[PDB]
Parts: C-alpha cells; structure tokens; sequence
C-alpha cells in the first residue's frame, strides 16, 4: 500500500567507491626518508 | 528525486579527490544563476528554499 500510494516504510541506497592515488616525497640532506630506509640503504647498496 | 541519485553518483566519482567541496561550491553557483533566471527577484523566499534544498 506504501508503494502504490507513493508512501513508505523506510529504504536506504548510496555508492560505492574508485580507485583514490597518492604517494609522498623525499628531502636531500636533512632528509624525509627514516633510519629504517637508511639501514635499508646499506643493504641495498652493498647487494646492487 | 534525481537530487539524490546524482549525490551519490558523484560522490563516487568525487571520492577518489580530496577537495570536493570547493568543486560542488562552484557546482552550486551555475544552478543560482539558472534560477535567477526562471523566477523573479521579489520571490526571495522560494530562492531560499530552492538554497536550502539544494
């Protein structure tokens, strides 16, 4: 009856969501990368 | 009401931003200027709530 008499009983709907892209930056000298990245460096340096 | 189909729908094309509101603000300044043009500049009120709605 709600429908036929453009009434209702409650009802509910949205939209989904899209692919959102972001990243960082980095610093020179006094720098943006961490003590980890910098450990990390050694590693990698020494296997390259 | 469309009104809110295209909410939704918009915020999922929006979402992948992160300033939308400033997008709908100017969003909003076209529909101000449609409606100037449909009713009168004595009918304030039903401007109002046509604002208010929208």
């Amino acid at each position: 009856h709600t429908l036929l008499a453009s009434g209702e009983d409650a009802l509910d709907f949205t939209q989904e969501s899209e692919t959102s892209y972001i990243s960082e930056s980095g610093a020179p000298g006094r720098s943006s990368l961490d003590n980890v990245e910098m450990a990390y460096a050694r590693q990698m340096y020494m296997y390259n | 009401s469309p009104s809110f189909t295209e909410d939704i729908t918009l915020s999922a094309v929006m979402l992948q931003e992160e300033d939308p509101g400033e997008a709908a603000t100017m969003s909003m300044y076209p529909d101000f200027l449609k409606s100037f043009l449909e009713h009168p500049s004595s009918a304030v009120f039903e401007l109002i709530e046509q604002y208010e709605a929208t």
